[PDB]
RNA sequence: AGUGCGCAGCUCCGAAAAUGGAUGGUGCCCAAGUCAGUGUGUCUCCCUUACAGUCUGCCAUCGAUGUGGCAGCCAAGGCAGAGCAUCGUUGUGUAGAAAGGGCAUGGACAACAGCUGAUCGUGUUGGGAUUGAUCCCGGCUUGAGGCGUUGCCCA
RNA sequence: UUGAACAAUGGAUCCUACGUGGACCAUGACUGGUAAGCAGUGCUGGUGAUGCGGGGUGCUCCGAGAGCAGACUUACAGAUCCCGAG
């Protein structure tokens, strides 16, 4: 895919060092936030809410930003997730094939915004993983992770630019070319 | 100063509108002179989105250019020669603007002084 | 528009309200000297 | 590949400019030398364009990417005595305020500006009268006559060798500009190199 | 062809599977920009959803009428042609001299009469049916609801365009054999002057 | 006859500068041929624009032609871009008349920079 | 000196704990109309009185505590180097004389060669690592006055980190600073 | 693949190919001439050379 | 693979009022509905514009400073609650207020050696000045059994 | 380290002429009532006294506050057309 505006983080925080305890835990998350603005955020509202360490009484020691490896190759992540509806709480398991985390992840963020009116900060990510051919359950999934998938362009509507963008189009349109202009 | 206004700085005045009473288009008995609305419901007063201009001070122009007529010159009003030799060095900064009773006799000797002394009138071509 | 403060209005008199015009003379002259002498006695007869 | 950096397009000696307005709209004329800032001589030749020795604006031409190689032709020109100045009386319209400035910036201005000359009475322009709208018509007739007849020497002085240069070097330039540019339907001037 | 019509020119749009009130957006635009247009075959043009929907739709909206006197309340206009004139209408702000100016520059018609019979008809892509509309989705065509409203002259027109075609298949012809001959003209003159493309490194002025 | 060459680019006035209700009867609109992105735009700014329409007197015509013309002249000049679709906003001098909407105005090629 | 810290960290395999921010641009973004009297007296003792003007405070519990109940108002965030530097250089005024006089290096002279200051450098260096003097210094300027940003702002409402234009952003105030000026 | 255009060629070749044995593929299948022999391909040429060319 | 429970998103039923009518109209259906993301000082198209923000000019207000002849010289100012120069701030407003500033009417006391049969005043019509109250002038009517400008006082 | 921060043309001492003393709106802070565009309250802000941009329209919502102009930029909110902005 392309832009998946979602930079993923891996954060490691503690709380600030009492003299009752010199060395607390601590914690290291993996945020897919917009920027790390939001994703310390999303690291306190976790530290807060499960070590009862409050962002004004701990301390980030880390935050680094992690860049995909090697984005050119495709791979099929499975998310697992929990997000509120209009009643409780819900858990999620899908899959993406993306070329990065990250866009997997986006992937998902708008697909589950899709499928059931879910948002970013009512979704809470639970852990993902990279999964082999053999380990993608889903329908939509299972039908691309054959190795050579083919198939044709059949109701194209040939986008192209707004410079020439034909108002009037004097010619006959073909949904079923090539579509090169 | 003897020095006449420039039309350089006669153009940068500020476009003051046509000032009007409100609804003195209705009426005969409203007269067109000014008034400022003391209306409790009035739009006009409240000013509205499309309602004409309200009198204000930021209208009024500066000090150089302001009661400058056309000419360039500011005006006075002159019944006597002795008017015309008040107004004898300042012949570029104002014209002498004879009295509107002054008769022909008079007028006469003011156009005359004043063309010798190069003061402009500006209703020099009265009467005769 | 701006949330303002108190825009300074000067509390001290700076003009004689008297209508004499000798006492206005005498207000020229410590005008004078509360500004090329400035000592407190001519400010404070300037002020009085 | 290299975009490189930006440039201000200029006209040079011997590029074909085209003239975007006035008498010859249109017409693809070659740059001689600038003579002010952003002022250029040029001429489409008087026998291939029919354009004489005239002056452009750099902002009433278009700068074409054609170089004609103009090395090598003599191309000094009286200019001030060909171009007269048409508002007579230089610079006398209210008694000199001083020139208070003393010495750079308008003494460099006023002392570069007192070396150049006058066209005399041949060559200047003449300031229209009406003598019985007769007595000047036909003395101004004869005055247009022998100033044309003067400038014909210089335009022909130049247009000899440069017509005998387009030539040598390629036969189709002269009906390259001969040819008129326009615009048409098809034509869309934000997306036309030059 | 009559004098007023004679006196026409403007653009000739296709109005054939062309979605109605996408084609009306575009049509009023082009007008109010200052184009003047001629939509034809309004009979032809389709609507976005079902034939039954569409119907019950327009039988809503002719049930609007003036109480004290009908004659003068809102007019249901039974012509393809018509109705998408009071599409364009209302998508233009003809209640002002330079809308009604507007609206006067649209030109609809049904069928294809002559004065734009004899002209190139184009189609606007946005609001074209096939290559706006999804496959799966449905739709109906104007005629169809006109003369399920009314509109008596369906088939009146439908033998007048088969004429028309008829007469266009002859004129098709002619022009094929004439562009046949026309590339043969084209490259008998390739052999005397070859054709010089803008593909070219040699136009120079060391060449040329 | 002499050979008439057509050195401008047609654009239509898109009525004035204006939010949803009211308007600036001081900056015109204008959609020019052919100019459908704001990228397109960028060498139009700065150029020089008539808008030409017909009176019924004869008013004098081209400067030094001693002849005169139906034809009236309102010049301007493109001051900026409007929007994304290739529009621009030009200022003229007297302000544009409000017949001036739906109708053309001749865009030349000069101050020409390339 | 931060940076080789950082090189060793990385290296050995540590946590650099990057020092807490101490200067703060805080801009106000919201109007005036509408206010609640606790957050109004905060802005005034902000000097925060126009829309889009910015002051630098320092962020400490006593700052930090006002900065939270006046949130909903203004933005505010940590500046870079550069961001100062452009500011003071063209946005600054100094408040002196009960006037908004620009500043210039004798009236600078003027108003704080008593703390051993000359130069609008002195200026930006207290600003930018607090100093001794930064009270002396931020209390001469006057509040920068900031046009309305190009670009805009995503919302006033929400928060930085509910994709809105409030709230702390650590860092994207320089993004923010920089369509302001 | 709104942005993409299908050419009327293709190559025999596994998933992700490494630039090594890609280039040598559109070498010995000489894809380039065979793309710049067609019809679009002319039309293109024609477009961007009615763009690119001078006065 | 099949069979159960369920849970969320949209959709359908549940869903009935009286003039004809209202996502504002048109209409829209891979939307012009709906849920997200994106438009980056970077973007082939992230742009629009409020009387809001920024800069500038002018008006007015409230101030600060130097002055308001004992001045470098001319020009200007030259009525000390005035004027002059520079700078800064601030401009919504009902009731209400101003020891803030003015326009205007009748008449007394004074000044204009004021104007007027070479045509007063009124009125009417054009023009100019003014932020404005209003002021000045040309034309015509008209013809005196006249009028105006400034200070101040009595209404 | 002049011993918390931030702000601050301000503190003290008085005199004095008026208008007002029907209010209303919004919010889990509520009470009476089945409820009400009902009645009565609390904090704060608005309307009244307030125009301007948007909500089609609307005294109270959202933005923002109003000397006269020029340029730029934005708020709320918007871009099928009406209607500026894909």
């Amino acid at each position: 895919p392309g832009f998946s505006g979602i930079r993923h983080y891996e954060i490691v925080g503690r709380a600030y060092p009492t003299e009752k305890e010199p060395s607390p835990k601590v914690y290291k998350m993996t945020v897919f936030a917009k920027n790390s603005v939001v994703g310390k955020a999303r690291f306190w509202k976790l530290m807060r809410k499960q070590n009862k360490v409050k962002k004004t009484h701990g301390q980030v020691l880390q935050i680094r930003r992690i860049f995909e490896k090697n984005p050119n190759t495709i791979k099929n992540y499975s998310i697992l997730l929990r997000y509120q509806s209009k009643t409780g709480v819900m858990n999620v398991s899908k899959e993406y094939r993306d070329t990065t985390l990250c866009g997997a992840v986006h992937q998902m963020y708008m697909d589950m915004a899709g499928r059931h009116h879910a948002r970013y900060l009512d979704i809470d990510i639970i852990g993902t993983t990279v999964l082999k051919p053999s380990q993608c359950l889903r329908p939509h999934i299972r039908q691309f992770l054959q190795h050579k998938v083919k198939f044709p362009l059949l109701h194209r509507i040939t986008k192209k630019l707004p410079q020439h963008k034909a108002t009037f189009l004097y010619s006959k349109p073909s949904t079923y070319r090539s579509g090169f202009m | 100063v003897n020095r006449t206004v420039t039309r350089k700085e006669l153009k940068k005045k500020k476009h003051v509108p046509h000032f009007k009473r409100y609804q003195s288009w209705r009426h005969v008995r409203v007269s067109e002179s000014w008034r400022k609305p003391h209306g409790i419901d009035s739009a006009f007063r409240r000013r509205f989105k499309g309602y004409p201009a309200m009198v204000g001070i930021g209208y009024k122009q500066p000090k150089n250019v302001r009661h400058v007529h056309p000419d360039g010159k500011r005006q006075f009003l002159v019944h006597n020669l002795k008017d015309l030799e008040v107004l004898l060095m300042y012949n570029k900064k104002y014209a002498a603007v004879i009295g509107h009773s002054v008769g022909a006799r008079k007028r006469k000797s003011i156009v005359t002084r004043a063309k010798e002394l190069q003061i402009k009138v500006t209703n020099a071509n009265a009467r005769l | 528009g701006i949330d303002k403060p108190k825009q300074y209005k000067n509390k001290d008199k700076r003009h004689p309200t008297a209508t004499n015009p000798y006492i206005r003379v005498l207000v020229k002259i410590y005008r004078f000297l509360a500004r090329r002498v400035a000592t407190p006695f001519n400010k404070a007869v300037l002020k009085r | 590949v290299r975009k490189g950096p930006s440039k201000k397009v200029t006209p040079t000696p011997g590029q074909v400019l085209i003239l975007l307005s006035g008498r010859f709209r249109g017409r693809r004329v070659i740059c001689l030398k600038e003579l002010e800032h952003g002022i250029f001589l040029v001429t489409g030749p008087y026998k291939v364009n029919g354009v004489p020795l005239r002056r452009v604006n750099r902002r009433y031409c278009i700068c074409t990417s054609t170089h004609i190689d103009i090395s090598g032709l003599d191309l000094n020109i009286p200019e001030a005595q060909i171009f007269a100045r048409r508002k007579a009386l230089k610079k006398v319209k209210k008694a000199l305020k001083g020139k208070r400035a003393r010495a750079i910036q308008e003494k460099k201005d006023q002392a570069e500006v007192a070396r150049p000359e006058n066209s005399f009475l041949k060559r200047g322009k003449k300031t229209k009268e009406s003598k019985s709208e007769e007595a000047f018509f036909e003395e101004l007739k004869e005055h247009k006559k022998k100033k044309a007849g003067f400038k014909q020497q210089y335009q022909k002085q130049i247009d000899e060798p440069l017509i005998k240069r387009l030539k040598e070097l390629d036969p189709l330039l002269t009906k390259y500009l001969s040819s008129i540019f326009t615009l048409q339907v098809n034509d869309k001037p934000h997306l036309m190199r030059f | 062809v009559k004098p007023k019509d004679r006196k026409w020119r403007g653009i000739v749009v296709d109005g054939k599977n062309h979605l109605m009130g996408r084609l009306a957006a575009v049509v009023a635009k082009q007008l109010l920009r200052g184009e003047s247009i001629c939509v034809v075959r309004c009979e032809d043009i389709n609507i976005s959803q079902s034939f039954m929907r569409n119907k019950f739709r327009l039988k809503n909206i002719m049930r609007k009428r003036h109480l004290t006197q009908p004659k003068r309340g809102p007019f249901h206009y039974r012509s393809p042609r018509k109705m998408f004139e009071k599409v364009v209408r209302s998508m233009l702000p003809y209640r002002t001299a330079h809308g009604t100016a507007a609206f006067e520059r649209l030109r609809v018609a049904e069928g294809i009469p002559q004065p734009f019979a004899k002209k190139k008809r184009c189609i606007c892509p946005a609001a074209h049916r096939i290559l706006r509309l999804a496959p799966n989705r449905k739709f109906c065509r104007l005629g169809d609801l006109c003369t399920d409203i009314g509109w008596r002259h369906d088939k009146t027109i439908k033998d007048l365009e088969g004429k028309r075609k008829k007469l266009a298949e002859l004129r098709w012809k002619k022009k094929k054999e004439l562009t046949k001959l026309r590339r043969a003209a084209e490259r008998l003159v390739d052999r005397i002057i070859p054709r010089i493309e803008y593909g070219d490194p040699k136009i120079k002025i060391g060449s040329l | 006859p002499k050979p008439i060459v057509r050195l401008f680019q047609p654009a239509v006035m898109t009525g004035f500068k204006r939010s949803k209700r009211k308007q600036d009867p001081h900056v015109a609109i204008l959609a020019i041929k052919n100019v459908a992105t704001r990228k397109h735009t960028d060498f139009y700014l700065g150029k020089r624009c008539v808008y030409l329409y017909r009176g019924k007197k004869k008013v004098a015509g081209r400067k030094g032609s001693k002849v005169k013309t139906n034809m009236r002249r309102i010049w301007g000049r493109i001051t900026r871009s409007h929007g994304k679709a290739g529009c621009v906003k030009a200022v003229f001098k007297p302000n544009l008349p409000g017949e001036s909407i739906g109708r053309k105005v001749r865009i030349y090629l000069f101050p020409s920079s390339i | 000196m931060l940076q080789n810290q950082r090189r060793l960290a990385k290296t050995f395999g540590h946590y650099f704990v990057e020092p807490e921010p101490k200067i703060a641009f805080v801009i106000r973004i919201r109007g005036i109309c509408d206010m609640p009297p606790k957050p109004k007296k905060i802005l005034q003792l902000l000097r925060l009185r126009q829309i889009f003007n910015g002051v630098f405070v320092r962020l400490n519990a006593a700052t930090v505590n006002m900065l939270r109940v006046v949130s909903p108002w203004i933005t505010w965030g940590y500046p870079s180097h550069q961001v100062v530097r452009n500011l003071m250089y063209k946005r600054a005024f100094a408040h002196f004389a009960h006037k908004r006089l620009p500043i210039t290096n004798q009236l600078i002279e003027k108003a704080l060669g008593k703390y051993k200051i000359i130069c609008m450098e002195d200026l930006i260096y207290q600003l930018y690592t607090c100093g001794p003097r930064f009270r002396e210094v931020s209390k001469f300027l006057w509040p920068f006055k900031l046009s309305a940003p190009r670009g805009g702002l995503k919302s006033k409402k929400k928060h930085f980190i509910e994709g809105g234009d409030s709230g702390n952003r650590e860092i994207y105030i320089n993004q923010l600073i920089r369509k302001m000026i | 693949i709104k942005d993409i255009a299908l050419t009327h060629m293709k190559l025999k070749m596994g998933h992700g190919l490494r630039h090594r044995h890609l280039k040598e593929l559109v070498a010995k299948e000489d894809v380039l001439n065979k793309w710049k022999k067609t019809t679009v391909a002319r039309r293109l040429e024609k477009q961007k050379n009615k763009l690119n060319s001078t006065d």
